[PDB]
């Protein structure tokens, strides 16, 4: 029952976030790695500050700040007791994007399985931040933020806070938490693998140009002209470049961590989405197969129906540079 | 005042505004709950008149309500002189009394962008009044501004009380208490899964074929946007009503008429509903144009 | 005055100038989102010149929205005199009395940032009323402070609106999808390609290869800026304002001039744009300068 | 006056300044931008009297914004004069009538610590306004309270602004984009390796091998912070102030005297700016003493 | 000058500091004598028993600019312009320049401090103190009419370290004051001599000072948690013994569990067992 | 009074040697713990004149204010004048009689903002500077001539509550200027039980409840972060209706355990009903 060491996929999540020492920490599970940087990461920014939203205030008080609305103060006779109803905009640090951060450290603490230096570190910075209130966190809360007004910082380190909070799970006791395990599901582990890659090919390969790409089925239908009834296509990723054009099929599979039968129907939908794929340039037309492997890496080319297709794999739990060499070292044999 | 005229040009279909008409007669409290752009507005204003039977702009009402709306204007108040202050009847109280006069014939008060506005802060103590058991003389009140407690306010059973909410906004899904147990929401679809929507284009020298291709994309998109539920719900969907105007020259429909309202309009709020995935935006905006 | 007047020094396509008009006459309220220094305001006060087709002011009203504005300011509050209040008609209200005065020539409000101010709290009631279907005395409704018998607010039908919200403020955006159904979102891009402005350059002392390579630079950035959209989307990218003027006392423009532009104003912007590698901000700034 | 009664103490090299003043004529609009005790403050007052050529401070305005202020203190707002409320016409607005006066003189407005307070709100009106190219009645703009359109508020042309923004916090900055494009935006550094902060220290009796070793000294930490600009920017980096004041009394800069200085002050300073590295505070502290 | 428990070399620094630099921050914990030390420090500095020239506040976060320099306020009658204490009490300093005048802020951590000086900001650094640097104030009717710091005017703050917000850091208000530190000064001897001139066990003052610094460096150890900030002050054992009471083991084992258990539940929360073994290590 | 009282005698002694020396102090404890009467006698006891007048008590609430506790502008019937509050008025009367021991009572005094109700005063009110000498003008005392000082006599108890689960940790203001005292409910205390059995109460059925309720107040305080010790129940709900002029009775305890004890079981837990039936069932018999 073996899965990637936990501490790289952390390196994924991060190029998944678009956006540090993972050496030093002893905690082998992912939580003690993910609190350390958030518990880190607040300090980080405290540094530097948090974020002030200038929060406007409306309020009832014995004088005269900012503007006074004239029709709430005679409507309520506020100046017989020698008050007004007046507006004005206090600096405070009680915004949305603060008061995740503060209720996700009760979670954090809360969390039954978990390192004790980092629970109580956490509890100090808990604390630390006396006027900001608690909330009941949900998606809702983190949908509204997605103006992403706040720094690139706060982006990366407020995402840490949503695989938190879907990824906690009740435990032993009704106010605990409990960390999901992750790491078993292959579908959100496909959809890390898919999202990672697509970010870091945009770092990585400035050379070629990456673009997620429909596709266009070249059927016609006298029934109809809509085709919804046929499956929607959308490519994993495309990686245009001058010379040729390349897709990749990726998906997180557990039978091919096995070293046997192989797991290859995702191969059924790559065919098509060569054939409904028309390129204007017409220099060549190529695919990749690329999969998670936990002992060793594999290479394969193929010339199918007039396709270039490649199979390959990754031998994740190596080590984090050599992967990443191991990966611009793939593209370049196939991008040619 | 005939339905044909009412209900002729309209989307919507029979069944639910016959089933609007039959609570509202029952409880006088009611919430059209739809995105901007489905004649919800367009509706309440033909309704009264159904009621009624008549146009007739005495018995009707209409007002919009925003966070300057208060209890002091809508109900009582007291409004300065010179220098002192005199008392003024509401719109409501003035309203009420009214229909106070013709117990009988049907008074409508119609109250758009309620959401915006605290109703409790507005209307207040006559919440209990409003509901429609406890209506009448019987349970009359002596107002918060009333110099005497001989003077009393009862809401008469005759008028009936309509509100237009929008529910396309992230505040309003925690919707107001107060609003709950006293009115009756209703949903408004987008009505483009229609004949008259479509009898109405058709009408307007349009091929059938564009007509119909139209229809199930804004069928299909509409199903993908409600499919959501953490940013954008059921209630945010797209309206009718963008294609409704412009025609009034008599200029035919076509995509170049279409191509104007999907730049226009559509093309950027997408890119507030689809911010997180700008691609998304191309994948839809490019099926459009086809 | 006529078209051929304005679009002399505007270095905008006549293909949005034309659209311009053709929504805003069906539609009568309007909206131009984008980044500063793409002549925003600076088309603003002669579009309105084109409609009326004369060069009048007294028909235009010019005003910019501050967070602060309120509806008090805008149509209806009260304000002291001497010893005591007194209720005050607000622009907009004063603004439409005079548009209804003659119908005939139409009347325009300007509105730059209005994206501030949150537009449900200063419009009110106005916000169903100014659109295009909903004018005129049968939408007659009565205002929150008007005076016990009844005197209503109408919107003219001559009237038009135009709304200036600019793209770089992400906070500073229209949510109010309600509102944002009266209006018509007209993107304008940042004119660097067109001809219009590189004459403009050329006719000013300029080297064909120097524009050219200008403009060849600058669209290779905002293509960098619009590939992102965590932080810094397509609405960000950079306007033509800052190359049009400080060239009226004849300085030709040259690297050395270039050069002042880019340290001052532009590297401060990217340094503050970024904020996660020099390199990218040391990469930009020297391609420009090389 | 002249500039050379100002370049005498001033540590800054006349290449910025030349930069500075060649901008701010054209731009009206300015912003400096550095660490705290850099002379921000310092240059402001001089530079004043350099632009008007004439040591007149009437027609100089000097003031530090914070939170508690807003466009009603600023420009106009409702405030009492006793049992009565009256309109008071703000600071800058009354400064802008002054300069109107004598349109030949050069009006200067200082703001120091401008980026404290919530610009967007103060300015609002004048976001506009203020811009080089908008200046004079031709876009006069009736302002919120103004009694009607008649009423406009234009910036005379003479009129020069100066934003005084330090570079310490990037909680407060200037995010907003438009706001920063009426502004141009000039870097200070400390400047440390400069004669005049040299010549300076030996007129007041100090070793030159002192010197050269104190210059080269900041300047490799200063730069050691420029590095971690994700942590610390290069805005943060130590000014030359600390090392400035204090020998007024005739006190020779011996290595004790700077010795006691970094305890006192540079020391917490920078176990703030290594609050995870004890180490890192130790190499550097110990490194200036040996 | 006698009965001061901290060492002479530190207050003869800030004599020179404080006449030169004319702002400091003096922070520490509590129960060190921050408020005794400015107040006897104050009345050194004019050199007479003067309290009407010195002034303490103690701010909080509610504090504003409202109170302290300026604001609208009622009346009777109803609002005018009420000039806060510091612009009440520069102007009461101002009438007589010879003599220094002396404002004191305790707990001021709390308040934002950017928003209360606000004006004064700028203004409170000593070469910027005078008429040149006179400015109009926010609420300032007019531009002409300006406030000044004048010249003699010292300023005092005393700040809590245990209560770190990590809200807003200002390095520029640094540049204004000079931060000093004071410990609690145990093993000074004017402590020690405090308590020997009254009649304590010359072993139980000794054993004291062992007791506490091995609980006091415990508490420096983990600088990022805790620091020398945190560790406790002395002043809990100059109050309730002038009664008469000469010191004993048991008046000891009464601070312990009056003052001290719950710092230490404050400091090592969540850890009973920590406070448990250091408070049972004191009262063995 | 102390035989009256049901807490611990070296709690009450232990109370006077601080109040006395401190003078500004803070009770928190269970709610039915007669933390009000509590204080009560105790505020008789440390005057030693069972004075009414000399005693003043208020009760705080979120809206309470600096114009409600101190000074204020209330209307007249034209106009407006400063309306002096109760604190103000109330030392003032202690003033006049420095020997005089005066007493303030502040009950829910966790839920408002000591700072902005007491202001300029909340440093008054610490022990070490009272009198003259710390003399400060008030917010709305326009003039100089008056300034409002703490006398020395006074002395402030308040009155929290370990009650609810929903508070975080106190204000840091509070801490500082009080000493923070944990009241037990007193069933072990044989003075509440010479307090039943002066009614005639069982031995056993007054040996059973104590043990009874003690099994139940380790049980509420064994939870580790929701239920703390603070959280057990007090005995107040046990006085009233014994010496009213009814006997004690297991049919008498029965109602008691439906009324109060019994929805106190539920709003603690919230979670589990059989966990509070077996409880509930387990009190009754
Ligand atoms: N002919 C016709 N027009 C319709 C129909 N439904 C809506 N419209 C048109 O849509 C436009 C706006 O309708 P409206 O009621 O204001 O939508 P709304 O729900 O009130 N908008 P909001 O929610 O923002 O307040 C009008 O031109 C209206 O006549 C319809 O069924 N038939
Ligand atoms: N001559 C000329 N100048 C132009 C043109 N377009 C923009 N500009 C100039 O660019 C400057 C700013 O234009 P402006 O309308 O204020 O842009 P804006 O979008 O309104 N600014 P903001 O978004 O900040 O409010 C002015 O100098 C303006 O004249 C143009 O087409 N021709
Ligand atoms: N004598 C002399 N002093 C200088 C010079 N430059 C800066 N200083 C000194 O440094 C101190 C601060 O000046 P200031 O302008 O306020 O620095 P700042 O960048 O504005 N600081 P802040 O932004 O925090 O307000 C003063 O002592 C000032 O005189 C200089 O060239 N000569
Ligand atoms: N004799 C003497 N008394 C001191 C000393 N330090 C503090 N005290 C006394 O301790 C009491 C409380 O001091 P306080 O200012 O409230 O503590 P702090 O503000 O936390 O530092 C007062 O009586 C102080 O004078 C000292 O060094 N020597
Ligand atoms: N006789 C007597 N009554 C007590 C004692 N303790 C509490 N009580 C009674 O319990 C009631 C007050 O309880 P209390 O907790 O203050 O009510 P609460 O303020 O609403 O919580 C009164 O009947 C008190 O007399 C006591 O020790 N002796
Ligand atoms: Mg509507
Ligand atoms: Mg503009
Ligand atoms: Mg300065």
């Amino acid at each position: 029952q073996p899965v990637i060491p936990v501490r790289n996929i952390y390196y994924m999540l991060t190029y998944a976030w678009g956006y540090a020492n993972l050496e030093a920490i002893p905690g082998n599970n992912l939580l003690d790695i993910l609190g350390y940087v958030l518990n880190k990461g607040v300090l980080q920014l405290s540094r530097r500050g948090l974020e002030l939203d200038y929060n406007p205030n409306t309020e009832i008080i014995p004088g005269i700040k900012g503007r006074i609305e004239f029709a709430k103060t005679i409507r309520g006779f506020h100046l017989n007791h020698g008050k007004t109803v007046s507006t004005f905009d206090m600096l405070n640090e009680d915004t949305l994007a603060n008061r995740i951060i503060k209720s996700t450290l009760a979670i954090l603490i809360k969390h039954e399985k978990l390192n004790s230096t980092i629970r109580d570190e956490a509890r100090s910075l808990y604390r630390k931040l006396p006027g900001i209130s608690t909330l009941h966190l949900t998606p809702q809360h983190f949908s509204y933020l997605n103006g992403g007004k706040n720094t690139r910082y706060y982006k990366f380190v407020i995402s840490v806070c949503k695989f938190i909070v879907n990824n906690s799970i009740p435990g032993q006791n009704k106010g605990h938490y409990r960390f999901y395990d992750f790491e078993r599901n292959e579908k959100e582990m496909s959809l890390l693998y898919q999202k990672f890659l697509y970010e870091f090919c945009r770092r990585e390969l400035t050379s070629a140009n990456t673009t997620r790409s429909y596709l266009k089925w070249d059927a016609s239908s006298i029934s109809d002209q809509s085709l919804n009834l046929l499956p929607r296509m959308e490519t994993d990723i495309t990686i245009r470049s001058s010379e040729k054009i390349l897709i990749v099929d990726a998906k997180y599979y557990k039978s091919i961590f096995s070293r046997e039968k192989f797991h290859s129907q995702n191969l059924y939908q790559l065919m098509n989405y060569l054939w409904s794929l028309k390129p204007e340039n017409g220099e060549n037309i190529g695919g990749l197969l690329i999969y998670p492997h936990v002992d060793t890496a594999v290479k394969h080319r193929y010339k199918i129906n007039g396709f270039d297709i490649g199979l390959c794999t990754v031998n994740l739990g190596q080590e984090w540079p050599c992967i990443h060499q191991e990966l611009l070292d793939i593209f370049d044999e196939y991008l040619k | 005042y005939c339905l044909e005229d009412a209900l002729n040009d309209l989307f919507i279909p029979e069944t639910t505004i016959e089933t609007i008409l039959k609570r509202l007669t029952i409880k006088k409290n009611i919430i059209l709950q739809g995105p901007p752009g489905v004649g919800k507005t367009f509706v309440a204003r033909r309704l009264a008149y159904l009621l009624t039977g008549e146009k007739a702009p005495q018995r009707v009402n209409m007002v919009q309500f925003h966070q300057s709306y208060s209890y002091e204007d809508f109900i009582q108040g007291y409004r300065p002189n010179g220098v002192g202050f005199r008392r003024k009847d509401g719109i409501f109280y003035n309203f009420c009394q009214q229909a106070k006069e013709q117990p009988e014939k049907k008074y409508i008060f119609i109250i758009d962008e309620i959401n915006r506005a605290n109703l409790s802060k507005v209307f207040g103590e006559v919440m209990m009044l409003m509901e429609h058991d406890k209506r009448g003389e019987n349970w009359s009140v002596p107002l918060t501004y009333s110099e005497n407690d001989e003077e009393r306010f009862y809401v008469p059973e005759n008028v009936y009380i309509i509100g237009l909410m929008n529910t396309a906004d992230r505040s309003l899904a925690v919707v107001d208490y107060a609003l709950r147990r006293r009115f009756s929401f209703i949903d408004i679809e987008p009505g483009f899964d229609t004949p008259q929507f479509r009898n109405f284009l058709l009408n307007k020298k349009a091929e059938p074929s564009f007509v119909e291709s139209l229809c199930q994309k804004m069928n299909e998109l509409n199903q993908e946007i409600s499919k959501e539920a953490t940013i954008l719900g059921k209630g945010f969907r797209i309206g009718h009503s963008y294609f409704c105007c412009g025609l009034e020259d008599g200029t035919s429909p076509d995509t170049q008429w279409l191509n104007e309202i999907v730049m226009t309009d559509i093309a950027p709020l997408l890119e507030e509903y689809f911010f997180d995935d700008p691609y998304k935006q191309q994948k839809w905006t490019n099926k459009l144009l086809g």
